[PDB]
């Protein structure tokens, strides 16, 4: 195999592969957003 | 006289500390603008505002 087919291969097959791979661990993540709202909003209340 | 003096001074410093205390609280009332008040918040506008 060639060497620019396969930076095609890099480009259009590995990179967005290698992003999917990064688990999001979502759960987790719902943990930190709803720290995250309580934390701007902290001593100021509610709406919106 | 002196007791309409007396008096009328009294007054006097007593208006100093009421409006003091009058514009204070009102001050206080801007400071913080509490949201967790039960006649405050229906939510969605109407139709749940009584």
């Amino acid at each position: 195999l060639s060497g620019g087919a396969s930076i095609n291969r890099i480009f259009h097959e590995r990179f967005p592969f290698e992003i999917v791979k990064m688990e999001f661990n979502e759960k987790e993540l719902r943990r930190e957003i709803s720290y995250a709202i309580k934390n701007i909003h902290g001593i100021r209340t509610g709406l919106f | 006289e002196e007791t309409e003096r007396i008096v009328a001074n009294h007054i006097r410093e007593r208006e100093g500390k009421t409006k003091d205390q009058v514009l204070l609280l009102i001050d206080i009332q801007v400071s913080y603008i509490n949201t967790n008040h039960e006649d405050f918040i229906g939510f969605a506008n109407a139709q749940q505002r009584s």
